[PDB]
């Protein structure tokens, strides 16, 4: 299966600073890689699609980038909303499968 | 608008099939792909597979063929049958669209001896 | 618009169709070609009052919503008017979801007819990647 790599294990930040998350493909996936966030006693929700595409609805600090087998997401200028657990996703091969998520906290 | 919502036992023996409904609300069952994923206690996500417009499934080989994601039109709701389980299956299960845009509230279920 | 054919393939690969869900990048390049010729622009009309509509011609009464065919399902939930777009984003999109039902590419007419089967590479070969 394609294994997704994903670092920091955890993060800490102070609201105000940017951020940016590690996932890495054991092969590549092309732009197929999506990103969720997921906080305590609630699903995931999709953040980004296909590597760099919008989310209706989704703050625009969020923005990824990236494609074949390194991917990265941004956020700029953390707000306390944004801490909770981020995990990337692959579509492009079956079994999708997910990286062992990136936690962010406040420092 | 969408609603998903998961329902079933959340607590099961050791070796029973585990079974979860996913009731949607505010459109046909038939005009999307239909997913179930479960996060296990270590903040480990799995994607367990999904049931498209034709019918066809496509499984997680992890699960190693004791999984069976069913639809029922008339109800409007599809379904999660896992056989065999074992104290390695208890995790909060999710159902979700294939898009991603929809997700259920997301349900635990422990397998215990007890 | 409509694309040259190694223009095209340049495009599909950047929006990650080289090896999307088993399907080489010259199944793409193919099956856009017999569709629509290239041309992101291409419509056309069916009998049961559907429309097919841009480079890979997708489908409205199963795909996307132009809201003029009879049991319309929007599995993309996609407006068709965004899969006539120069940007290929949306037809891409929603392909990935139509070939990741059990039926492949096979929901590609001219793809079957004239590409299934066929040396698919040869549509990527003697271009700039």
């Amino acid at each position: 299966d394609i294994v997704l790599t994903q670092s920091p294990a955890t993060l800490s930040v102070t609201p105000g600073n940017s951020v940016s998350l590690s996932c890495r493909a054991s092969q590549s996936i092309g732009n197929n890689l999506h990103w969720y966030q997921q906080k305590s006693h609630e699903s995931p929700r999709l953040l980004i699609k296909y590597a760099s595409q919008s989310i209706s609805g989704i703050p625009s600090r969020f923005s990824g980038s990236g494609s074949g087998t390194d991917f990265t997401l941004s956020i700029n200028s953390v707000e306390t909303e944004d801490f909770g657990m981020y995990f990337c996703q692959q579509s492009n091969s079956w079994p999708y499968t997910f990286g062992g998520g990136t936690k962010l906290e406040i420092k | 608008d969408v609603q998903l919502q998961e329902s079933g036992p959340s607590l099961v023996k050791p070796s029973q099939t585990l079974s979860l409904t996913c009731s949607v609300t505010g459109d046909s069952i038939t005009s999307d792909y239909w997913s179930w994923i479960r996060k296990f206690p270590g903040n480990r996500l799995e994607y367990m597979g999904y049931v498209s417009y034709s019918g066809s499934t496509y499984y997680n080989p992890s699960l190693k063929s004791r999984i069976s994601i069913t639809r029922d039109t008339s109800k409007n709701q599809y379904y999660l049958d896992l056989n065999s389980v074992t104290t390695e299956d208890t995790a909060t299960y999710y159902c979700a669209n294939w898009d991603g845009d929809y997700w259920g509230q997301g349900t635990l279920v422990t397998v215990s001896a007890a | 618009k409509v694309f040259g054919r190694c223009e095209l393939a340049a495009a599909m690969k950047r929006h990650g169709l080289d090896n999307y869900r088993g399907y080489s990048l010259g199944n793409w390049v193919c099956a856009a070609k017999f569709e629509s010729n290239f041309n992101t622009q291409a419509t056309n009309r069916n009998t049961d009052g559907s429309t097919d509509y841009g480079i890979l011609q997708i489908n409205s009464r199963w795909w996307c919503n132009d809201g003029r065919t009879p049991g319309s399902r929007n599995l993309c939930n996609i407006p068709c008017s965004a899969l006539l777009s120069s940007d290929i984003t949306a037809s891409v999109n929603c392909a990935k979801k139509i070939v990741s039902d059990g039926n492949g590419m096979n929901a590609w007419v001219a793809w079957r007819n004239r590409c299934k089967g066929t040396d698919v590479q040869a549509w990527i070969r003697g271009c700039r990647l």
